């Protein structure tokens, strides 16, 4: 790929994150543009969407509910 | 599929872990058990198999959706979701779309 087309693409990629925020603001998905290009990243590398929507909802749990953390720690360990 | 991209998905969760979950983040004993606890929870959640999503399906989702929530900026996603599909960049615009219209709340 020429240095163009390098170029042209990573100035497409930005704004793909700009209206995808947009859009995510729209909705009120409390998502960031940080988390937003992680998502980004790991769909375009193939992840199932529904599987990693669910991620981000599990995520948000054990971040807000410190009992939530313990007993999947104490899951984990019993495995 | 994810065939392949293993390790940056991996390093991506990662990220995720230590930017969503901050008592998984840090360099203590138990922070890091927390972590590989998180990681594992992450790569089960992926592995589970899903439903069979058809694309303007998810457009089409989100539509409808904004009629319901928030009639005033209708439009404004219908512009930006045009935008978007012009762009030469990025293969599973569906997908993305999909992910939003998850989360939308």
């Amino acid at each position: 790929m020429p240095p163009s087309e390098r170029a042209e693409k990573q100035a497409a990629a930005q704004q793909a994150v700009d209206i995808l925020h947009e859009i995510a603001t729209i909705l009120n998905c409390h998502l960031d543009r940080r988390t937003l290009s992680i998502c980004i990243s790991m769909i375009e590398n193939g992840v199932n969407p529904e599987a990693l929507a669910n991620v981000i909802k599990e995520l948000r749990v054990l971040g807000q509910d410190p009992q939530q953390l313990d007993a999947l720690v104490a899951n984990y360990l019993a495995s | 599929g994810p065939l392949g991209s293993m390790q940056r998905i991996n390093n991506a969760i990662d990220s995720l872990i230590g930017h969503l979950v901050p008592a998984a983040a840090g360099d203590d004993d138990d922070a890091r058990t927390r972590r590989q606890a998180v990681f594992d929870l992450v790569r089960a959640l992926l592995e589970q198999p899903g439903s069979n999503i058809p694309v303007n399906h998810a457009s089409d989702l989100i539509k409808r959706r904004l009629i319901s929530t928030n009639p005033s900026q209708a439009l404004r996603f219908s512009n930006l979701y045009t935008r978007l599909l012009a762009l030469p960049v990025l293969n599973q615009k569906w997908a993305i779309l999909y992910l939003l219209h998850q989360l939308a709340d």
